[PDB]
């Protein structure tokens, strides 16, 4: 409308809200806004920012708070324009308003500004966003605002590609602590997710999150009702036992693996998957760790799970087997032999995915050097586990493998094909 | 020594190198979890391996009357 546009540019108070509640309005409707025929007009966005300033207003403060955070979620095009209008800073100072209302809209904007890239979310970083945000949770405020503040907290820890300089996102680990003692699921689940990112890393950073004292409620967490606080809860905890061995035994001291195995049994397949994935993690651990995990009765839920569960879950339970043949003694995978791992082990090396044959290469590897040790206890000669992959795998495909002219044949085919039309 | 550190690591064969030149043992412990690096296991024996340990909704939100 020309009497929007009227309105915006004139120099009335009453008239600037009025048609700003109109542009809202517009945005809120809600099958996807028509925000470029908003962005387009000569001015419109950059007089909303300059609504912004205006402290002495709440209800214009936060009627074109709400226009630009729908302009801002959506296109990163459409993102780029409430940037370059100068928008972030603005909001910022925001944070510090006299308004609950206000306060609270500029945290959402800038939760879907940080959402929109690796550059957005640094920008937003650089623009000193985390001490007035992490102010806001220094107060009784409403759950909306927490829910809002939690929820910006995690989009900018979000990203692995390059990740946030872990500097800049590291203070908010004291809030996040305390923050995992609240019941909404909203705020938890929102928690639970920036951890789930500040840990995936490098040590050091797991090493940061864990001297915050998160773990114990994590793990706590893993036996939530709801599934939106397991599977990141569950997330965070699968990263932290990518520690070194002290890093992952903090883990272990929690009691993880009873409600791992619990896990193991969740009905949500994605679950059963993050659960597996876990353990695997926890299994390239120390034979002390295997031990605890062998103890928990978790092996033969693994070993289910290895040969009847799909394809993206049975390769993780394969890396939690093999990478406990890798690390565990004779007597230790002696107990996998018996409970019945070398059959589903073999069975993988027929499966069309180069990934989970080496994972299943590996640990019939290990479970064989061991059995070399067996052969030397019992002075025989004879590896106890060679009977048994053959019984597994079949005497045909053994014998196809002894064959060093078979081998021989291979590697000049591979050889030839990759050097004349190329590796793939 | 060296099967210290390599316990926690999958050798998935010869050097590729493809994955760049090749790492001591030492450097090994800064290889990115879920990346694949060349290493040297000793004389002319170039090997590639990654760590057994490995890392893992809306990203915006429109508000709506």
């Amino acid at each position: 409308t020309s009497d929007m546009i009227e309105m915006i540019f004139s120099k009335s108070p009453e008239q600037q809200l009025s048609a700003t509640q109109k542009f809202r309005k517009l945005l809120s409707k809600e099958p996807n806004p028509p925000i470029d025929e908003v962005i387009s007009t000569p001015g419109v966005v950059a007089r909303f920012v300059e609504f912004l300033k205006r402290k002495e207003n709440c209800t214009l403060q936060f009627e074109s708070a709400w226009v630009l955070t729908n302009i801002a979620s959506g296109n990163s095009l459409q993102t780029r324009i409430v940037i370059q209008a100068g928008a972030v800073p603005i909001f910022i100072e925001l944070l510090s308003s006299e308004f609950e209302d206000v306060q609270e809209q500029a945290v959402w904007a800038l939760g879907n500004i940080a959402g929109d890239s690796t550059m957005c979310r640094d920008y937003v970083l650089d623009c000193n966003i985390l001490p007035p945000l992490l102010q806001l949770f220094s107060k009784q405020n409403r759950l909306t605002m927490t829910r809002n503040a939690v929820w910006a907290l995690s989009n900018l820890c979000r990203g692995k590609s390059p990740p946030p300089e872990f500097a800049k996102v590291s203070p908010c680990l004291n809030v996040l602590s305390w923050l995992l003692f609240v019941s909404d699921t909203d705020v938890l689940a929102d928690a639970c997710w920036a951890l789930s990112y500040l840990s995936d890393g490098p040590n050091d950073k797991i090493q940061a999150v864990i001297d915050a004292g998160v773990c114990r409620r994590l793990v706590e967490l893993l036996m939530h009702n709801d599934y939106k606080v397991v599977s990141p809860a569950l997330r965070a905890v699968g990263n932290i036992v990518t520690g070194d061995d002290i890093q992952t035994q903090v883990i272990l001291n929690c009691s993880a693996l009873q409600s791992l195995l619990h896990l193991l049994s969740s009905p949500k397949e994605s679950i059963k998957k993050e659960a597996c994935w876990t353990i695997s993690n926890i299994t390239a651990g120390n034979r002390a760790q295997i031990q605890t995990v062998i103890d928990a009765n978790i092996f033969p839920a693994l070993i289910s799970i290895l040969q009847t569960a799909e394809f993206r879950t049975r390769k993780e339970a394969a890396w939690a087997i093999t990478n406990a043949t890798s690390g565990g003694s004779a007597e230790q995978i002696k107990y996998l032999v018996e409970l019945g791992c070398i059959k589903p082990l073999c069975d993988l090396l027929t499966v069309m995915d180069s990934k989970i044959v080496q994972v299943a290469l590996n640990g019939l590897e290990n479970i064989l050097r061991l059995g070399e040790q067996e052969a030397k206890r019992n002075g025989t000669g004879i590896n106890p586990y060679c009977a048994l992959i053959e019984e597994a795998y079949g005497l045909d495909k053994i014998e196809f493998l002894q064959s060093h002219e078979n081998q021989e044949i291979y590697q000049k085919a591979f050889d030839l094909i990759e050097h004349y039309f190329g590796t793939e | 020594v060296e099967s210290a550190v390599l316990r926690g690591f999958l050798i998935l064969g010869k050097e590729d190198r493809r994955y760049g030149p090749a790492l001591s043992i030492n450097e090994l412990s800064n290889l990115a979890k879920g990346e694949k690096a060349n290493v040297l296991i000793g004389q002319g024996d170039v090997v590639l391996v990654m760590k057994r340990k490995r890392d893992s909704t809306a990203t915006k939100r429109i508000r709506m009357a």
